[PDB]
């Protein structure tokens, strides 16, 4: 069980940098929808950012966390840097796909998928 | 490149991707003729060279 | 020191890349594969294999095409033990069941037998 | 050997025709279902039965190599034909 | 046997080599060329 | 007769490559005898440093010597001398002699599965 | 067979653009050279392996 | 066995500098080119009239696919699914049934030719020269499903051109 | 067995099992196996703490001068617990030969970065990122280099479906490419291709 | 080749070269179109006796890779293989 770190050897240090990368997507997110000329509020891409935070807010592991900082930096690179076009910005948005059905009946309704 | 491309064409079928060396050897024998051709491209193909 | 001790469980599907409805709306069935019962070969019943419930199939409208929206339909992986495909399930996060291996067990053979004085296992032709 | 439903179309030689109830017949709306005329089945019947006189026929399909695989056809039922798997002629033994 | 192969004393050379063929005057004689249009046409 | 180029892209001739790979050798030596003893890695090299120096040392010619340390070229003789110099003291510091640091898992090295 | 037809190396001397040109030009030399000698020295026979 | 391009030394007696500095100053290789340009300016051109004028092929040509027949019209398919089998693509799709005289014949024979590669694999893993990759490359479409061809298509190209694939597979067939 | 099998070449077997036990006993703190092919292909199986030392030593040793980085490749190998396995094909042009240097990682722990020994490394580990995952410490700049820029997932991964999670198309109510949930028109057929008889009993495995 | 030969010696002065001798344009010296029949030969295992399989199985002469080493005196420092021989440089055009 003793494993070779990536960056943080417990998780206080893996919550500093995660905090970090938080506070750059935070500073972003301003400059995003303006250079790529978003539809979206700066409010409303905050969200999408503290959505996707969230989604990872379970994890217990600081090589996995470390891993999800490094991806995020990733991410974020690529959107300081214009690398990605808008349409890689507005992904995170699923705006064209349809809602999926959330209940049980409505799941019966439209098919077998449990 | 055209005429070579009809050598391609004339042993496989196929003017680029030939499929046609394959692990074994390759797929199909040399049709009649083909070397002939190939030497009188070869023939000339240095003027050509010297052109350029 | 250089080495970190994590006594957490393995998990990877924050970084797999699998959307949500494909981690824990499957089953994934750890198995060694029958023998074909058309043939007496046995060498595709020597590893295990993971494969997922499958999901719906249905009919191209312009070609009768087998349509599908599975991603997971044709992932078939391949474990030595048992052992590596429930820890690969369980890192991935993948609610798994698994069959144990059928082998068939030895039978008692004897040509002899075939013409007893007076047992019943005697062979009316050959 | 092409037949016609009600509906107006032609049955292809599986058997394949659209129900009139059924809305993919609108994409040959201002169009066309191309169908093949020309049936095997209703060409193969039209044959002659190959009268030989051996007990055991083999058949490649005709031009040695550009035929099917070379199969052997028994001919002991004198009350059916022996028909190739293949090309589907059909031999008969001729006492 | 018919195979494509080569005929029987084999195919004739094949040219491989530069070829650039050294074409012109020398430089003291287009040097004496150009004088020689520039004197003509100042006389 | 200084060779007037080496035909290698940036590897510059040396003017003098004789005192230049008995420097290099020397120095090889020298760092190389701060590693234990029964180190192979120390006595491989310490071997066919011993057996280039005693080429350098025997031959005056530089194309003979050339093709007898059968390197190629003297100047990248010269740069291999170097590289070995630049690894020798990076083994000082990994210590690779040392017994190995962990077993693989079980059935690691296992192909075909 | 690559080691049964003759042929050169062209060989640059200042690592840049141009003797990377002259060398694919020579390689189209040295690639005529090698046809005519496949083309003097192609054998009779078989064309896959005869492991079927 | 090995060669140096661009290691010439050139000449520094007063007779090749002149040369070069003529060359320098009087534009020569300059000459020397637009005499090159002027040379092929004078040429006949390579440029057939298409399309009244046709590209060569050869029998070995892989073109547009083509159900073929015996000389009977019985269709040669026996439904055996080696095409689609190794179809690099997967491009053929192949359904089955026996059929009312009991013969092993396709119900489906679909080709997508925009996932067909036009290797011609089909056709040579085909046992019965049922399957064949034709001549025909003049068939673009102004519809991505007039490229997806069934078994009427397939059976009807083979109709079209059976009277110039017999003769293709005449030339090659002793190569196969 | 002359004219369709491979002759075997016994000399470069003999060199290379020699020069295999002299890399073996030279660095006995990362070597673990030494193996050489029946092809005559040299195997150095080591531990993925010496990923630098070793590629160091071929790429200086006065013996070995592998100083040519062919190619870097992973392996997803899912049945081992370190399911990935790195590859690193060497040249050396001094002494007309080829080794391969292997090792191993799973998806948590970083292999450390060779571009201070080859340059050459730059992409290609960056490629094992982007395709396996695997993380490389100290690279200088570590990110994508095949995939779309919002990709999820390493494709090279075997439980990585052929088709991916997503597919692009145009919409042209937002007037912009869009990603979705993919659907296949037909679905990738998968053969069982396998036959169930032995084909190969030299790598007859020991049952259990 | 059916140029004037006004035209054709314009041609070949402005090139330098004798380009009738060398055309890219293909005429009557190429191959027919239409060929006879191939009779192709048959491999070395095209053999009605001492052909059996096991003696020229390939592929079951695959073996394992022979572990050298696993983890589970004065001897010569090897090399991969000897040193490369320099390369001789060209009699046919060294340019030198
Ligand atoms: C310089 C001015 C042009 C003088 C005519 C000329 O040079 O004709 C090309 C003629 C043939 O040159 P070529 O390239 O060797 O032609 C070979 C063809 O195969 C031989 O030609 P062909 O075998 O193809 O013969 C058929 C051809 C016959 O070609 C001609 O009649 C030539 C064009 C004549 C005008 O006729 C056509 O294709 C019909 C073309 C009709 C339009 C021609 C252009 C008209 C321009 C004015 C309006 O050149 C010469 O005979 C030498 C140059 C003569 C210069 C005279 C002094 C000034
Ligand atoms: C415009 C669109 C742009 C979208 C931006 C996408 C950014 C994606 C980057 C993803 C990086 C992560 O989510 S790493 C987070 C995972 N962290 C953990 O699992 C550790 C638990 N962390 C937490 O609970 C965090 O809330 C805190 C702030 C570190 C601590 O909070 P707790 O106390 O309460
Ligand atoms: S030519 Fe190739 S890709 Fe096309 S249908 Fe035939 S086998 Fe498939
Ligand atoms: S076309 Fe040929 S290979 Fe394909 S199913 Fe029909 S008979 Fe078999
Ligand atoms: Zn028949």
């Amino acid at each position: 069980t003793s494993v070779k770190p990536i960056f943080s050897r417990d998780m206080n240090e893996a919550k500093r940098r995660v905090r970090e990368l938080y506070r750059a997507w935070y500073r972003e997110v301003p400059n995003t929808v303006h250079l790529f000329q978003l539809d979206i509020s700066v409010k409303q891409g905050r969200d999408k950012v503290r959505e996707m935070f969230k989604k990872n807010a379970h994890v217990t592991d600081p090589r996995v966390v470390d891993l999800l900082v490094i991806k995020g930096k990733m991410e974020l690179e690529e959107t300081i840097n214009v690398w990605k076009q808008r349409t890689h910005v507005m992904r995170f948005f699923h705006e064209t796909e349809a809602p999926r059905p959330k209940d049980f009946l409505s799941k019966f309704y439209v098919g077998h998928d449990p | 490149r055209e005429k070579m491309f009809e050598f391609y064409e004339r042993v496989s079928g196929a003017r680029m991707h030939a499929a046609y060396v394959r692990p074994g050897g390759v797929h199909q024998d040399l049709p009649l003729g083909l070397m002939d051709d190939i030497y009188e491209f070869s023939k000339n193909f240095s003027l050509r060279i010297d052109e350029l | 020191t250089q080495l970190i001790t994590v006594d957490e469980k393995l998990d990877i599907t924050t970084l797999t890349g699998v959307p949500e409805e494909h981690i824990k709306t499957r089953k994934a069935r750890i198995f060694v594969p029958a023998r074909n019962n058309m043939q007496s070969g046995v060498n595709n019943t020597k590893k295990w294999k993971m494969e997922f419930d499958t999901r719906e199939r249905w009919e191209n409208p312009l070609m009768g095409w087998a349509s599908t929206a599975d991603p997971l339909s044709n992932l078939v992986l391949t474990f030595s033990t048992k052992e590596d495909a429930i820890a690969f399930a369980e890192k991935n996060g993948w609610s798994y069941d698994v069959e144990e291996r059928k082998v068939p067990k030895p039978k008692s053979k004897s040509y002899g037998a075939n013409f007893s004085w007076n047992k019943r296992t005697r062979v009316s032709t050959k | 050997g092409v037949r016609t439903s009600p509906t107006g179309e032609k049955v292809t030689h599986t058997g394949q025709v659209y129900d009139d109830e059924d809305y993919r017949r609108v994409r040959f709306v201002g169009r066309q279902k191309e169908v093949n005329e020309n049936f095997a089945i209703d060409l193969i019947a039209e044959q002659p039965v190959s009268q030989v006189g051996s007990r055991v026929i083999s058949c490649d399909g005709g031009g040695g190599a550009l035929g099917h695989p070379r199969v052997y056809i028994n001919l002991d039922k004198e009350t059916k034909t022996g028909t190739c798997g293949y090309c589907g002629l059909q031999f008969r033994q001729q006492h | 046997v018919k195979q494509d192969m080569p005929p029987v004393g084999g195919y004739g050379p094949i040219d491989y080599k530069r070829n650039l063929p050294r074409r012109g005057l020398s430089g003291y004689s287009m040097f004496a060329v150009g004088i020689g249009a520039l004197l003509f046409g100042y006389w | 007769l200084l060779k007037k180029t080496t035909g290698l892209v940036g590897l510059a001739v040396c003017e003098t490559p004789h005192e230049r790979l008995k420097i290099l050798y020397t120095k090889i030596l020298d760092v190389l005898g701060h590693i234990p003893k029964n180190a192979a890695y120390r006595k491989y090299t310490e071997q066919i440093t011993n057996e280039k120096l005693s080429i350098v040392k025997a031959e005056p010619d530089v194309k003979k010597l050339e093709e007898q340390l059968q390197g190629g070229q003297i100047e990248e003789v010269i740069l291999q001398a170097e590289n070995e110099l630049s690894l020798a003291r990076k083994m000082i510091q990994w210590k690779p002699w040392e017994p190995l640091v962990e077993e693989p898992p079980a059935s690691q090295w296992k192909w075909p599965i | 067979v690559y080691d049964q037809v003759e042929f050169d190396v062209p060989i640059g001397s200042r690592g840049d653009c141009y003797d990377r040109y002259l060398c694919r030009v020579e390689e189209m030399r040295q690639s005529i050279r090698i046809i005519s000698q496949c083309l003097n020295k192609m054998p009779p026979g078989e064309i896959k392996v005869d492991d079927a | 066995t090995y060669k140096y391009v661009n290691l010439r030394e050139p000449s520094m007696d007063m007779k090749s500098v002149t040369d070069r500095a003529a060359q320098t100053l009087l534009w020569t290789e300059l000459i020397r080119g637009l005499g090159m340009t002027l040379s092929y300016l004078f040429r006949e051109p390579a440029t057939i009239n298409y399309p009244f004028e046709k590209g060569p092929l050869s029998p070995r040509f892989r073109g547009e696919h083509a159900l073929r027949r015996y000389p009977s019209g019985e269709e040669r398919c026996i439904a055996c699914k080696l095409c689609e089998a190794v179809c690099p693509a997967q491009a053929i799709t192949i359904e089955a049934e026996p059929r009312a005289d009991g013969s092993r014949r396709t119900t489906r024979y679909d080709i997508d030719m925009t996932k067909c590669i036009y290797c011609g694999f089909c056709q040579e893993a085909c046992p019965v020269d049922a399957i064949v990759e034709g001549p025909n490359f003049e068939f673009s479409t102004e519809t991505h499903e007039e490229l997806l061809y069934n078994k009427e298509k397939l059976l009807n190209n083979g109709d079209k051109w059976e009277a110039e694939i017999a003769a293709n597979i005449q030339a090659d067939y002793l190569y196969r | 067995t002359r004219p369709t099998v491979r002759p075997r070449n016994d000399v470069a077997h003999k060199q290379l099992s020699a020069f295999g036990e002299y890399v073996a006993e030279i660095l006995p703190k990362y070597v673990q196996q030494v193996q050489v092919s029946c092809f005559s292909e040299l195997e150095i199986c080591i531990h993925p703490d010496g990923v630098i030392p070793v590629l160091t030593f071929l790429r200086d040793h006065s013996n070995a001068q592998f100083k040519s980085l062919a190619d870097l490749t992973a392996v997803d190998i899912p049945t081992r617990q370190n399911r990935f396995e790195i590859v690193y094909n060497l040249l050396s042009l001094r002494f007309n030969s080829r080794i391969r240097v292997k090792t191993y990682t799973d998806e948590l722990t970083p292999v450390e970065s060779s571009v201070s020994v080859y340059k050459a490394a730059n992409w290609y580990e960056r490629e094992i990122w982007d395709m396996f995952g695997v993380f490389f410490a100290n690279h200088p700049d570590l990110r994508r280099i095949l995939t779309d820029y919002g990709f999820e997932g390493h494709p090279f991964r075997k439980d990585f479906p052929l088709s991916g999670y997503v597919e692009l198309r145009y919409d042209d109510e937002v007037k912009r490419v869009v990603a979705e949930p993919v659907e296949l028109a037909q679905e990738f057929r998968k053969f069982d291709l396998n036959s169930p008889w032995e084909a190969f009993p030299a790598y007859r495995q020991p049952p259990e | 080749a059916s140029a004037t030969r006004l035209i054709q010696g314009l041609r070949n002065w402005a090139s330098g070269r004798d380009l009738q001798a060398k055309l890219q344009l293909r005429y009557q010296e190429i191959s027919k179109r239409t060929q006879p029949p191939p009779k192709l030969p048959v491999g070395p295992s095209h053999r009605l006796s001492n052909n059996y399989y096991c003696a020229r199985d390939g592929r079951r002469e695959a073996m394992p890779p022979s572990i050298v080493m696993s983890s589970q005196s004065e001897k010569k420092a090897v090399s991969p293989a000897p040193p490369i021989k320099r390369w001789e440089l060209s009699q046919d055009e060294p340019y030198l």
